[PDB]
């Protein structure tokens, strides 16, 4: 049941990651899949979590 | 006042002594020295540069400085052989890089105010 | 930070809190070490009974802290000559009896967690108080009355270009550095 | 302390040194020329500069003082003194938790006589006091140089020695080698000039001279 | 106190024994090694991910240095000069002149980044809180020169930091 | 105002463990070597 | 403000200025020269001159603990708006 | 006395198995060496002093445990140990003979620290 | 912490310990890094009372080393008493 939640928290990643798009850009931007709040935006495009 | 400690000699003769095999020593290891060391420089340039430090403090009188001088001037003769300086240690003595400095007076007055 | 006449600033609030939960956390990840490293036979026998000396010879060539103390020396700064408040605690000095590589270890060892019994001890009894000496003649006045008493601004100014003038005189003092 | 912000002073300690100060000098009349015990409860033994080993020795196997820990050796470079190096053992005691210092005079050819077989600890603690310095040790195993560099030439720590030197190093491509020219700075050294024209302390004021 | 670290005592009864000849014939000890460091190899990475992310810091952090100015815009420096007095490296440089106005500041603030130490005696320097230290790090560059700073290069990172050190000492002149 | 700065709570923080923890597991040595004896002539047989 | 020099040059506050030849300008071209655009002179002189009515005014600069070491400046002097040496901010007062 | 000591808990420093005569023999002979240096002698005074009356509870009280707390100077196998320092005293400054009065006056104000 | 149980018993039980007691890294615990302004005490002497400065003069009270014996019946002394032997360490004196 455990790993069920946790394959579950992963999809969870793609969906939260605009996507599949968002997904890859991030992984392939950031090498983070991990997706948080949003707390700010400076007047530059800088996403803030 | 004049009456002071020998710390290694009593007169000059033995002062003049102590130089004498280390001049000798010195002497001997000048084919050595290049050989492994790999320097360019030819082997009468060693001993004609053994000569020039010899010859610039020859002219003391206290054989305390000679003597003490001399186990200075002992302390770098094994400082080589024993490989432990580098190539840069050595070739420092043979002081080339800088350009020859002026000798005359007019050359003196040319370059700047620095007697 | 550790200037003549105390320390520079203080803490920031909540400091203690937050070694406290690295101290607490600490004596596991030196339980961590010893199980890796204690028991196992290839470090032993690659540290055991290897650059052994003895007692008068690790005294005699002037040898200090462990090198002494793995070698059975029975002797610690903290101990003998409390310097600062080094007194008002108890720690146990972990003397060896081998005086060869393995004993230093163990000997370090038992530091880290006779380490870890100051920290306790000074937390729970950290007084109030100031962070300098009171005498603006060594101590830089605060930044506070730097701008409104004219003797601190004097006493700032001499001591940031000039600086304090020590007695003439001469001291070796003394204090167990971790080497 | 009613007064925290002066540091308290140990008395007890002070004759107690005082007392082991007379104690040596009564034994070696012949070598102490001068005790002196400070304030901070330190005691200094001067002696005479052929009294390496003998004081020395006495310090170590004493059954009053056995100072067998060789602290450190240091040089005072002192140019208004006619003996301008000053070398200063250091001794701790383990049965005792005391220190012991003791001062010789020297000057540049006068040598001193190697400690080592007093305290094998010197071994290594007079390769830079020959280098920093230029004191020599006689009847020294060795005397190489360990802080100045192969074939550095003078003795950095004395003051007549700059704080630059004289030689900097640059590695050269006409020769494939660093090698050494006269030193010019960047930046010379700004000096500041900070001993207060007006007087300090009166206690340690020299007498009118 | 003290304590002993060394002294064993092996029971030589015929228990004890087999347990050491298990554990030399048997890698026991050794086993614990690979059990040991296969329970961190099943546990988080503590691998912040840079510059997605940076350490933390704290309000007294000590980095580029940058000249302040005050909330009309006017300089704090006043050619005080304390600050090279006390800077152990003496990398800053400083020279006043007369100024047309009167308030007579200086044209030169040169403090060399490959040779100041980052002290922290530069704001407790000069009285005003002139030069801080901003909480940058990431001022690197490949050129000697541009590390070698001027006045007109403090000031500007005055200009630039200017929303975060005067938060910084906002939180912590108490402290000071 | 009154003094603020850093201070222990007033009962003091926790107390802090510093022995040596290791762990005494594992079975005893005869049991070690029979089992070890034990999975061999299972596999001879 | 900001001015520019017969080479561009944009000068700053302390009046700096490469010459015509001025060898060393060399390491000013594929590069930019840094200027602070805030020049100190300037932007004091318009702001707006204090009218407090007292001889003596303390001129701690805003935040006391946070500002500059606060002066007594004196005002007296009608021909001239006293001001803090530290501050800049020119006080004046009115009619005495 | 009781039950030998397995170690000292000194490496190097081993247990010596009959301690109480060794300490005995040794502060005779230290005594004995002392009577060369004449009466006059202060080191003799001192020594003479604390030989004899340390020789007395080693001589008396047979039990090295208690004899630690008699000299309050550690373990009895390094007192002898100690005790042989002080032999090598008596045999060094045998030599030395420190009681001439100093052999230099300091060289002016050599002291008088500050400058 | 993230990690699930069937993970944590693989970890505890190769390590032979509990660790969700305490970890190698920090979690909410640690204090917010938005601490209250202070309010600093002030000096022992920072009274406005008598606090002459003729009291305190530790760079002034320094005195110049006693002079004792110079080069211009007896008992036998120590630098110190002999230390004295500590005894083992009451918690755990054999590790
Ligand atoms: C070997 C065992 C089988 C493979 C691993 C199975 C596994 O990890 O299961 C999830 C789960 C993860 O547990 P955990 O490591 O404690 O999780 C820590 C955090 O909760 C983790 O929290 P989280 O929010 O980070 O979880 C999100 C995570 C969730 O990731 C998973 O659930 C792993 C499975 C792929 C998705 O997905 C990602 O992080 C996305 C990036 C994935 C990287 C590439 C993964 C490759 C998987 C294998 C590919 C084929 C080989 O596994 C277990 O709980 C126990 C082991 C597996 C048991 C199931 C039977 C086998
Ligand atoms: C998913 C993967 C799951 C399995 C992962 C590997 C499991 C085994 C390695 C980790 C062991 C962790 C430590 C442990 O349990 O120690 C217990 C104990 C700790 O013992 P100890 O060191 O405390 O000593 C106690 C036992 N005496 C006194 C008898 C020595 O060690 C053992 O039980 C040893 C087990 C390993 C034996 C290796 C030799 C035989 C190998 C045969 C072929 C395979
Ligand atoms: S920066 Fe500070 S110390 Fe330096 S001159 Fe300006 S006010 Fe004085
Ligand atoms: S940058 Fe550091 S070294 Fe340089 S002046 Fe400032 S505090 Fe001193
Ligand atoms: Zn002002």
């Amino acid at each position: 049941m455990e790993l069920v939640q946790v394959l579950r928290r992963g999809l969870q990643q793609v969906s939260g990651h605009g996507g599949l798009r968002g997904y890859l850009r991030v992984l392939f931007r950031a090498n983070d899949v991990r997706v948080g709040t949003l707390v700010g935006e400076d007047k530059y495009g800088n996403k803030y979590y | 006042g004049t009456s002071v400690k020998p710390i290694f000699s009593r007169d000059m003769n033995e002062a003049k002594r102590r130089v004498r095999e280390l001049y000798r020593a010195w002497y001997r290891e000048v084919p050595n020295t290049v050989h492994l060391f790999q320097l360019d420089i030819s082997v009468k340039q060693g001993r004609d540069k053994v000569r020039e430090m010899f010859m610039k403090n020859a002219h003391v009188t206290d054989p305390r400085v000679v003597d003490l001088l001399v186990i200075k001037g002992k302390m770098e003769l094994e400082e080589t052989i024993n490989v432990w300086k580098q190539r840069t240690h050595i070739m420092r003595f043979f002081h080339e890089t800088e350009a020859p400095r002026p000798t005359d007076f007019l050359s003196k007055f040319y370059v700047g105010h620095d007697p | 930070y550790i200037r003549p006449g105390g320390v520079h600033q203080d803490l920031p609030l909540g400091l203690l809190d937050d070694i406290y939960e690295f101290s607490k956390n600490f004596s596991f990840r030196i339980d961590e070490l010893e199980e890796m490293l204690t028991n196992n036979r290839i470090w032993r026998n690659r540290t055991v009974d290897i650059g052994v000396v003895t007692a008068e010879d690790a005294l005699n060539y002037g040898f200090s802290g462990v090198m002494l103390r793995g070698s059975g020396i029975q002797w610690d700064l903290r101990k003998t000559q409390p310097y600062d408040v080094y007194d008002q605690v108890e720690f146990d000095v972990p003397i060896g009896s081998r005086g060869d590589c393995y004993d230093r270890y163990l000997c370090r060892v038992e530091e880290m967690r006779q380490s870890l019994r100051i920290i306790s001890q000074c937390l729970n009894k950290m007084p109030p108080g100031e962070i300098k000496v009171d005498d603006a003649k060594v101590s830089p006045p605060k930044r506070a009355e730097m701008k409104t008493s004219m003797e601190s601004l004097i006493h700032h100014f001499k001591l940031y270009t000039e600086g304090y003038q020590v007695p003439p005189g001469a001291t070796y003092t003394a204090i167990e550095a971790p080497k | 302390d009613t007064r925290p912000t002066i540091r308290p002073r140990n008395d007890v300690v002070h004759k107690q040194l005082s007392a082991f100060g007379q104690y040596v000098a009564e034994i070696l009349p012949k070598y102490v020329q001068q005790v002196q015990v400070s304030c901070f409860n330190e005691l200094e033994i001067f002696i005479h500069p052929d009294g390496v080993i003998p004081v020395l020795t006495f310090l170590r196997d004493h059954t009053n003082a056995q100072f067998k820990s060789l602290a450190d050796l240091t040089a005072v470079d002192v140019p208004t003194r006619q003996n301008r190096f000053e070398i200063v053992y250091n001794l701790l005691s383990l049965r005792f938790n005391s220190q012991i210092r003791v001062k010789t005079y020297t000057d540049e050819l006068t040598p001193i006589e190697s400690s080592v077989t007093v305290y094998k600890a010197a071994n290594w603690y007079e390769r830079e006091i020959w280098d920093m310095f230029g004191v020599f040790f006689a009847n020294h195993p060795d005397l190489r140089r360990i802080l100045t560099g192969y074939g550095f030439e003078g003795h950095p720590f004395r003051k007549d020695f700059p704080l630059s030197g004289y030689v900097e190093l640059r590695y050269d491509d006409e020769v494939k080698r660093v090698v050494a020219e006269p030193v010019e700075l960047a930046q010379e050294f700004r000096k500041f000039d900070l001993n207060s024209p007006w007087e300090a302390f009166p206690a340690y004021r020299q007498p009118p001279e | 106190t003290y304590k002993f670290v060394n002294m064993r005592e092996p029971s030589m009864d015929m228990k004890s024994v087999t347990d050491r000849a298990a554990q030399t014939l048997l890698w026991t000890e050794l086993v614990r090694g690979l059990g040991m460091t296969l329970s961190y190899l099943f546990r988080e990475p503590a691998t912040i991910n840079y510059p997605f992310e940076k350490g933390p810091l704290s309000p007294r952090f000590r980095g580029e240095h940058a000249l302040r100015r005050y909330p009309s815009g006017e300089e704090r420096c006043i050619a005080c000069k304390l600050c090279e007095a006390v800077c152990p490296a003496q990398a800053i440089t400083i020279e006043a002149e007369p100024r047309a106005d009167g308030s007579r500041r200086t044209t030169r603030y040169d403090i060399d980044m490959t040779k100041c130490i980052y002290c922290g005696f530069c704001q407790e320097a000069c009285p005003v809180d002139a030069i801080v230290e901003g909480p940058n790090f990431e001022f690197s560059t490949e050129t000697h020169e541009e590390l070698l700073y001027n006045k007109e290069k403090l000031l500007n990172n005055g200009d630039k930091w200017e929303a975060e050190i005067a938060a910084n000492i906002q939180a912590d002149y108490l402290y000071r | 105002s009154k003094v603020k700065q850093d201070m222990p709570p007033p009962g003091g923080y926790g107390p802090i463990d510093y022995k040596r923890n290791l762990p005494r597991r594992g079975l005893s040595g005869y049991s070690m070597f029979a089992v070890g004896i034990g999975t061999l002539l299972f596999g001879y047989w | 403000g900001v001015r520019t020099s017969p080479t561009g040059e944009k000068v700053t506050h302390t009046g700096q200025a490469y010459d015509d030849g001025d060898y060393r300008r060399v390491r000013f071209s594929d590069r930019q020269k840094e200027v602070n655009e805030n020049f100190a002179i300037d932007l004091i002189a318009e702001q707006p001159v204090s009218e407090v009515g007292s001889r003596v005014i303390s001129c701690d600069g805003g935040g006391g603990a946070l500002g500059h070491p606060r002066v007594y400046i004196n005002l007296d002097k009608e021909t001239k708006t006293g001001t803090c040496g530290y501050c800049g901010l020119q006080f004046r007062q009115p009619h005495h | 006395a009781g039950l030998l000591k397995k170690t000292t808990g000194l490496v190097g420093l081993a247990v010596c198995e009959t301690p109480h005569e060794r300490l005995k023999i040794l502060y005779t002979k230290i005594l004995d060496v002392l009577g060369q240096i004449p009466k006059n002698a202060a080191y003799r005074k001192y020594t003479e002093q604390i030989t004899n009356e340390k020789l007395g509870m080693v001589k008396a009280e047979p039990d090295v445990k208690k004899l630690e707390e008699q000299l309050q100077g550690g373990q009895i196998e390094e007192v002898i140990l100690q005790a042989e320092n002080e032999l090598s005293l008596a045999r060094k400054m045998l030599r030395w003979k420190p009681w001439e009065p100093l052999v230099e006056e300091p060289p002016a104000n050599q002291w008088k620290w500050p400058i | 912490a993230s990690a699930t149980r069937v993970i944590q018993l693989l970890r505890n039980w190769a390590s032979g310990r509990d660790l969700q007691a305490k970890l190698q890294l920090r979690y909410q615990e640690i204090s917010k890094r938005t601490q209250p302004p202070p309010k600093l005490p002030v000096g022992p002497s920072h009274k406005l009372s008598n606090n002459y400065y003729c009291t305190r003069d530790g760079r002034r009270e320094a005195m110049p080393p006693s002079i004792v014996m110079s080069s211009q019946e007896k008992k036998a002394v120590t630098p110190a008493p002999p230390i004295k032997r500590w005894e083992l360490s009451k918690d755990q004196p054999y590790l």
